């Protein structure tokens, strides 16, 4: 008989300004970060907040409530250490990492890459890959930006909930 | 007057 | 629309014969016991608010007058000439003590900044300039309209100065840092008028096209006072909330802010010897009560508007009709 | 998975590259290439920014007038809050900035009519050892006899105007034959 | 006319000493390009420099991106010709009278707007990292103080110099009037056309040495050499494995220690 | 004939007044003349 | 509880408001001269004041000797600027 | 504008359609872009070169 | 809106009027007043609260001054400088209530007994730690060191007194025996202030190793009186003799910084948890307003800084 | 013109930047200048300079027929319908959306044909002939029970006492075609 729901549902879905994600959450390799994405979109953490941060064919990075990309907090308090497993890696566009300012300082901070960069591998902790909607993610990898990569209109991430599936609609 | 800390650099 | 307020019918009971060229300027003492009247017989005439006598003649400027305001501040009185040259006058002395020189053709409006010492002027030449009244420096060139410009004022509270231009904009000007932030494009028709009223953050504006109502600072636009279909150039607003926009054409249209309806038609009838062409109207002001209007009229004539009061509520009413 | 490889687009489906694969993974034209002009964009109010271009070569200033939400007719009879004209304090303290700007400009203005500096430098080549440098101002001693050094009546067009705002009429009213 | 606080100055021209002292000026030079009045510095950088002193206006320093004296790149410290040949930045600055003071005059605007950081449109947001790094490589890496520091001692080249212990001027070989290094004007030099040191440099970074693959179509091997002896220096099939696999997917690997 | 009393509208375009950006792509245009 | 950097801060943060660095990777788009601080075209440019008299011993000594006091706010280890050996001997 | 609306529903009127190779577009592309209602991110630059550009320079 | 923590006009206040490099600043313990001073000479009083304004300013310094500390009681200001003299000022006149001119070289620190009989520590440039009294000529006390001595303090009970110098070591006096009764060793570099704990079981002392190390001065202390040291903050080229202060309630410490920065650290952590900019130059003096969160830095910058805080 | 000729187009974009700085309400010169880029083929040009024209001047009818027939004659479909999309927030008068209905009829989409219909009578249908001409393109398609629906919808959208009778007889004529006389008599 299948499993109940519980905080452990395999996938995100995010309900943006742009469109709406899909991200698949790999509960083998990061279980504590994992549920910290899962858990803080239960809470509604991220609902509201932006994508503060666009490099072009790099990265997209949000989940900063107060969109300065200093803020922000884990569900264990501030930091918890990361959970580098080098069977994944950086190896393409759409790979989901959670974003640290140092070793073992993981926040609720993600990035979404856009190229292979595989020598910033062990240094940020994967945890998924996006599951649907990577077009919208391209679109949003070509918005042209100031001196500070912040979006000069927001892409506001209005609604986060974990969901039993990869669906979009 | 009343004022503000105006931020220096960093290394 | 919603619930017009009931406001008393406005009556006429003056006609003051003297000067010999067109009135282009009213503006009312803060004192409320006398105002200026400026005339294309290029004279200042300074008349008594209540009993109407004429008690100056200032025979300074050179063409034409067509810019007079009385300072809330200062015992000063300024105004402007077809003739290029912005003019102050003391009223201590009734002789003239500065020139403002740098417009490059007619002046046709000027505003008295209500606490700075700073004053702005309009004019052909498509800009308004800001000038500092002490010592007589100009201290911002408003460019930025294409056409010739005729409307200013001013508040204290951004935006500072607010002015309207024969290229039907009307723009809202940073007084501080001398840009422009806002074009108010809606109109189709010069905009020769403006008003702010006197207790809302709000201002109205005039064209052909429409009289249109504005929410400051932003300027975002409410809705709008139609049919008065003339060439107006005047507005003058109330402290009671009554707004009344004269027209080229001697028509004189009373409009409630609230709602925009109009509740009077006056059709001026000229004095003798002029009949058809120069009924037209060309001033507004109203007395610092609020409780007379001035106008001042192609016809050479400054006339003078009051209230009915004698059985007014229950003949008129107004009803609802959203 | 862990059996299959990608090789190209139509492999990853919808979905971004795997990061178990151990292989380099384009799931489009990103990262192939190599990496000026604005993209189209969605608003917060979940239409589409069209209008963006009426915003490209202004300081943000506040002539966003190119909706229809705002030429269409507000509220009649309006709910009195930010209709109010502002208190006390907003006159007083608006007026007091509107001066102070003003008078330090006219103070150099009629003049055209130790003090130190802390350096930072980007280039980190630098002063020996040094992040920052700090450095000395003096002002060149104004000869009080020389006469102005320039000529300064060059003459150049006006500046373009600030770029177009939208012209925002109601429908044109026709009128065709007779008037 | 303008105005600023502090000069638009790389690191040669003030380099070796952190302390400086520099003096000021209020508008008191007109730019050797564009003939408007600004604001100009003087300055020694350290012991046996003579007085250098800004050249240009902030206004040409920010729309070429190069120092106010030496007008090389803020950059890579390269000359304008050869950075804006790397960029594909032609040679679209308008030159002659009204159309550089109006085109300054617009520049001027929209850095206004901007925040006053960056250089203007091209420069700034120029995105070749390709570009880039062949710039950095011929850029060098240290700061070159005897361009910086003095002139000749011309009656010294006479050979009459009465001064000669006392001199200030250099008493050593002027460079030899063959040498077109030695004509260079100011505005070829600022607008990068005909700049003599920039076609040395760029004739050594074309004739420096790089792969182009073989002829042989079919061919994908590469030989890899200089891994170092065999034992713990020798690099591990991981350590080409978590890198190589970021260009491509490779087919075979074989290692020879 | 050498003249400094004129801009030389010939040698450089005058007064250039760029295309403002937008969201397509000029550069894919291409043309030629002949 | 983080304050973005502003022209002046008027609200006096605590240190884990204003210093804590900003989350994330760094670009290899922009190495290691144009990822600094900056203000002007070049380079954070802020007024200073110091002890005159001091600051005019230190020129003299780079000048004269080769080596000087290292100038820089939060200087950690580097005390001295310049021939160390000499500074050493 | 009335002779301007007069080309605009003469040259409509002239203007033969597409509709075999529209049907085409209208199976694949059809449901997800090709409708759009004003606020859809149509995304693909469409740029026919040679017969369109000719065509249009033409007419 | 935003939270608020003192009578205070604004969150921060910009005190504008020295000329002179502003090298000590001190509350008045009734928290009125405040009083700066450096090398103008002239010693400012400021209001607290309000527009702060300059209400008072004493001339009579010809040197510039050192470093200046309220009498406990508020009567007096006393105040030391490289006139080589100690003066003391009566609050109510605004006159010098004492002179005193023993010293033979430059008297930079200066610190009043806390009770009993008015007495004034002192530390010089001569190498002498004198202690003066009000109603004498010739000082009670001179202990000599052969090496130059800038910073001073009493204990609470104003009977043992400590004196830091050029020696890092620190020369600590006992007012009974006229010996040193221990020495308090871990500083590198010379000592550029000492400040009492308002218990009186701590003091803090400041050094240009650009550490604040923790010493517990009570009587008995089983092991090393070494408690903790503080880093973070920078002296700079310019040598100053950067001052420190405690926070009334204990928990915080501040000291001066070359790097422009007010530092406040947490006495038991020794972590940081203030680090205010705003000055354009060396903070020579930091203080707590003693009843109030506001903080008072005194800098190189000629400008004097008022601003609240939340002391936790 | 004259500089586009040459090759210059380069120089002629410059010409026309400068010449809509000094008018910019211009719609002779916009007209001029995306004329000028589609005869030359720089289409995004073309497109770029239309998006522009119509959002500085969107009550301009000329630019949203010109530009909808460029994107037509590319067969950019899509983006011909969105630009009429686009044109129709802006509640443009009568003739926008007929020439919008009648786009739609040439590639015979008729269903959304009718949901343009449907949008233009909540905006116009104050005007009786729109409900008239939108139950005529039901019974022409051949929709009637639509038809039928559309006239009824029309009274009861005109009300009982204001009784717009000339949809009544619109009404009438209309079940007379269809031979439901008993109903045209009613
Ligand atoms: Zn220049
Ligand atoms: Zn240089
Ligand atoms: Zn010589």
């Amino acid at each position: 008989m299948p499993a109940p729901i519980n905080d452990q549902a395999p996938y995100v879905i995010l309900d943006t300004t742009m469109g709406k994600i899909a991200l698949e959450l790999y509960w083998n390799h990061a279980p504590r970060t994992c549920q910290n994405f899962s858990q803080l979109a239960k809470r509604n953490y991220y609902n509201g907040t932006i994508f503060h941060r666009i490099i072009a064919d790099f990265m997209i990075q949000g989940g900063d409530p107060t969109g300065t990309g200093r803020g922000g907090a884990s569900i264990y308090g501030d930091k918890f250490s990361d959970e580098i497993d080098e069977r994944l890696k950086h190896t393409g566009a759409g790979i989901l990492s959670m974003a640290n300012a140092g070793p073992n300082t993981n926040g609720s901070q993600f990035f979404i890459t856009l190229a292979p960069t595989q020598h910033l591998d062990g240094k940020h902790t994967i945890f998924g890959r996006v599951a649907a909607g990577m077009k919208v993610i391209a679109n949003m990898g070509r918005v042209d930006t100031d001196n500070h990569d912040r979006p000069k209109i927001e892409i506001r991430i209005l609604k986060a909930y974990p969901s039993e599936s990869s669906v979009l609609s | 007057k009343p004022g503000g800390r105006g931020m220096p650099a960093m290394p | 629309m919603m619930k017009p307020k009931w406001h008393a019918p406005w009556k006429l009971y003056r006609v003051a014969s003297g000067h010999t060229g067109w009135v282009r300027a009213v503006d009312v003492e803060p004192g409320n016991q006398w105002f200026a009247s400026g005339g294309a017989d290029r004279i200042i005439k300074i008349w008594d608010l209540a009993s109407g006598q004429l008690k100056l003649s200032l025979t300074g400027h050179i063409s034409s007058v067509r810019a007079v305001k009385v300072s809330p501040r200062h015992p000063f009185l300024f105004s402007g000439g077809e003739d290029k040259q912005v003019k102050c006058w003391d009223l201590e002395y009734n002789k003239v003590i500065r020139h403002y020189h740098g417009h490059l053709s007619a002046v046709q409006a000027l505003s008295v900044h209500p606490s700075l010492d700073v004053l702005v002027t309009c004019a052909r030449d498509s800009t308004a300039r800001v000038w500092d009244m002490r010592t007589k420096a100009q201290v911002h060139c408003f460019a930025g309209h294409t056409n010739t410009v005729a409307d200013v004022v001013c508040q204290s509270v951004d935006p500072q100065v607010i002015t309207a231009s024969h290229d039907a904009t009307v723009r809202l000007w940073d007084l501080a840092a001398g840009r422009s932030m806002c074009t108010l494009t809606h109109h189709k028709k010069s905009v020769r008028a403006l008003t702010i009223h006197p207790r809302l953050n709000m201002f109205a504006s005039a064209s052909p096209d429409n009289i249109k109502q504005w929410k400051l600072p932003k300027g975002e636009f409410m809705q709008n006072l139609s049919g008065h279909n003339a060439i107006i150039n005047t507005l003058s607003s109330n402290d009671d909330g009554v707004v009344v926009s004269g027209a080229d054409n001697g028509s004189l249209c009373f409009w409630d802010w609230r709602s925009g309806f109009c509740f009077q038609k006056i059709q001026t009838k000229p004095q003798p010897g002029s009949i058809e062409s120069e009924a037209g109207i060309y001033a507004s002001c109203f007395d610092k009560t609020g409780l007379r209007l001035i106008t001042a009229e192609a016809d050479k004539t400054i006339k003078m508007y009051k209230e009915d009061d004698e059985a007014t509520e229950e003949s008129h009413p107004i009803v609802w009709r959203p | 998975r862990t059996s299959f490889r990608p090789r190209g687009p139509e492999d990853f489906g919808d979905g971004g590259a795997f990061p178990e694969i151990h292989v380099a993974q384009f799931p489009l034209g990103l990262g192939l290439g190599d990496m000026n002009t604005l993209a189209l964009q969605y608003g917060t109010d979940g239409k589409l920014q069209h209008d963006a271009i009426a915003r490209i070569g202004h300081v943000k200033d506040k002539v966003v007038y190119s909706k229809l939400n705002d030429m269409k007719a507000k509220t009649w009879n309006e709910d009195d809050d930010d209709i109010q004209k502002p208190d006390d304090d907003a006159v007083i303290d608006a007026t007091e900035k509107t001066r102070m700007a003003l008078e330090k400009i006219v103070n150099s203005k009629v003049a055209s009519a130790a003090q130190y500096i802390r350096y930072t430098p980007s280039q980190q080549n630098g002063a020996a050892g040094s992040q920052q440098r700090i450095i000395r101002m003096v002002e060149e001693q104004k000869d009080p006899m020389e006469p102005p050094k320039f000529k300064i009546n060059q003459k150049i067009p006006r500046a373009p105007p600030s770029p177009p705002a939208p012209v925002m009429h109601s429908p044109p009213r026709k009128m065709t034959a007779k008037d | 006319w303008e105005d600023s606080d502090f000069p638009i100055l790389c690191e040669t021209c003030l380099g070796n000493n952190p302390y400086m002292r520099m003096m000021k000026d209020k508008y008191g030079r007109e730019c050797k390009i564009c003939e408007r009045p600004f604001t100009t510095f003087r300055w020694q950088p350290g012991k046996g420099a003579r007085y250098k002193n800004t050249e240009l206006c902030q206004t040409c320093a920010k729309v070429k991106n190069v120092c106010q004296t030496c007008m090389f790149d803020l950059e890579y410290g390269l000359p304008v010709q050869v950075r804006d040949h790397e960029l594909q930045i032609a040679d679209n600055i308008p030159k002659q009278g009204a159309n550089r003071d109006f085109f300054l005059q617009n520049v001027e605007r929209t850095l206004g707007q901007g925040d006053g950081t960056q250089p203007i449109a091209q420069i700034a947001n120029n995105m070749d990292q390709a570009a880039h790094d062949r710039l950095r490589r011929m850029g060098r890496t240290q700061p070159y103080y005897k361009r910086n520091a003095p002139h000749i001692c011309s009656f010294f080249v006479k050979g009459e110099c009465k001064r000669g212990e006392e001199c200030p001027y250099r008493h050593e070989k002027p460079t030899d009037p063959d040498d077109p290094l030695s004509r260079q004007n100011i505005r070829d030099r600022y607008y990068g056309t005909n700049d003599p040191v920039a076609e040395k440099i760029l004739n050594r970074a074309a004739a420096a040495p790089t792969l182009s693959p073989p002829a042989d179509t079919t061919i994908t091997t590469l030989y890899i050499g200089n891994l170092g002896p065999s034992g713990a220096q020798q690099v591990t099939e991981k350590d080409l494995n978590d890198f190589f696999y970021q260009y491509g997917d490779i087919r075979c690997l074989r290692v020879l220690t | 004939k050498p003249k400094r009393n004129q801009i030389d509208y010939s040698e450089e375009i005058p007064f250039e007044k760029h295309v403002p950006a937008g969201f397509h792509n000029p550069s894919e245009d291409r043309y030629v003349v002949e | 509880i983080v304050d973005p950097k502003t022209k002046e801060i008027k609200s006096n943060p605590k240190f884990d408001q204003l210093f804590k660095p900003e989350s994330g990777p760094v670009n290899h788009f922009k190495s290691e001269q144009q990822r600094s601080q900056k203000n002007t075209l070049t380079g954070f440019v802020e007024p200073a004041h110091l002890n005159e008299f001091h600051f005019n011993r230190q020129i003299r000594s780079f000048d004269t000797l080769g080596y000087a006091q290292n100038p820089t706010a939060e200087s950690g280890t580097t005390h001295f600027v310049g021939d160390v050996k000499k500074a050493e001997a | 504008e009335d002779m301007t609306l007069r080309q605009h529903t003469r040259l409509t009127a002239a203007l033969d359609p597409d509709l075999d190779s529209y049907k085409k577009m209208r199976e694949c592309v059809g449901g997800e872009q090709f409708y759009p209602t004003a606020d859809t991110l149509i995304h693909g630059n469409h740029y026919p070169t040679t017969a369109a550009m000719d065509k249009l320079t033409k007419d | 809106t935003a939270q608020r923590f003192s009578n205070l006009m604004a969150p921060t206040m910009v005190l504008l009027g020295h000329e002179g490099e502003i090298y000590t600043g001190a509350f008045s313990p009734d928290g009125t007043c405040l009083a700066t001073s450096g090398y103008d000479q002239k010693i400012f009083f400021w209001n607290v609260y309000g527009e702060c304004e300059n209400f008072s300013t004493i001339k009579g310094h010809s040197g510039a001054v050192m470093d200046l500390k309220f009498t406990t009681d508020s009567s007096s200001l006393v105040s030391c400088g490289t006139d080589k003299s100690v003066r003391v000022w009566d609050m109510e006149t605004g006159t010098c209530a004492r002179r005193f001119r023993t010293h033979t070289d430059f008297v930079n620190a200066v610190h009043p007994s806390r009770r009993g009989v008015t007495l004034v520590a002192s530390a010089s440039d001569d190498g002498t730690c004198r202690v003066h009294d009000m109603r004498t000529k010739e000082p009670v006390k001179t202990y000599t060191n052969r090496y130059q001595q800038t910073a001073v303090t009493f204990n609470d009970s104003s009977d043992q007194v400590i004196s830091g110098g050029i020696d890092n070591v620190l020369k600590v006096w006992d007012m009974r025996r006229d010996e040193i009764t221990y020495t308090l060793t871990g500083h590198r570099d010379t000592i550029t202030g000492i400040s009492l704990s308002p218990s009186g079981k701590f003091i803090i002392s400041n050094s240009m190793d650009c550490t604040v190390r923790q010493w517990d001065i009570r009587p008995f202390v089983p092991g090393q009186r070494s408690v903790g040291v503080f880093a973070g903050h920078n002296h700079n080229f310019e040598k100053n003799l950067l001052k420190c202060s405690w926070s009334p309630c204990e928990r915080f410490i501040t000291a001066g910084s070359s790097d422009r920065f007010l530092y406040v650290w947490e006495t038991l952590s020794k972590k940081i948890v203030y680090k205010l900019p705003g000055h354009m130059g060396s903070v020579n003096c930091t203080d707590f307003h003693p009843k109030e969160p506001i903080m008072l830095s005194c800098g190189s910058d000629k400008r004097v800084f008022l601003g609240e805080i939340d002391m936790s | 013109k004259w500089e586009e000729s040459i090759g210059e187009i380069q120089r002629a974009r410059s010409v026309f930047e400068r010449a809509l700085d000094v008018d910019h309400r211009s719609i002779s010169i916009w007209l001029q200048y995306a004329e000028m880029e589609m005869r030359c083929k720089q289409i995004n040009h073309a497109r770029n300079v239309f998006d522009r024209a119509i959002t500085i001047m969107p009550r301009a009818m000329q630019f949203w027929l010109k530009y909808s027939y460029m994107e037509e004659v590319i067969e950019n479909i899509p983006g011909a319908r969105q630009i009429f999309e686009r044109w129709i927030e802006w509640e443009p008068p009568e003739q926008a959306w007929q020439t919008y209905i009648n786009f739609e009829l040439r590639y015979k989409e008729i269903d959304r044909a009718r949901s343009v219909y449907q949008r233009f009578l909540h905006v116009h249908g104050i005007n009786v002939q729109n409900w008239i001409k939108y139950a005529k393109f039901e019974e022409r398609n051949g929709y009637i029970g639509n038809a039928r629906a559309a006239y009824e919808k029309a009274m009861e959208y005109f009300g009982e006492e204001d009784i717009n009778e000339t949809v009544l007889v619109a009404f009438a004529l209309f079940e007379e075609r269809q031979k439901e006389h008993e109903r045209a008599r009613g």
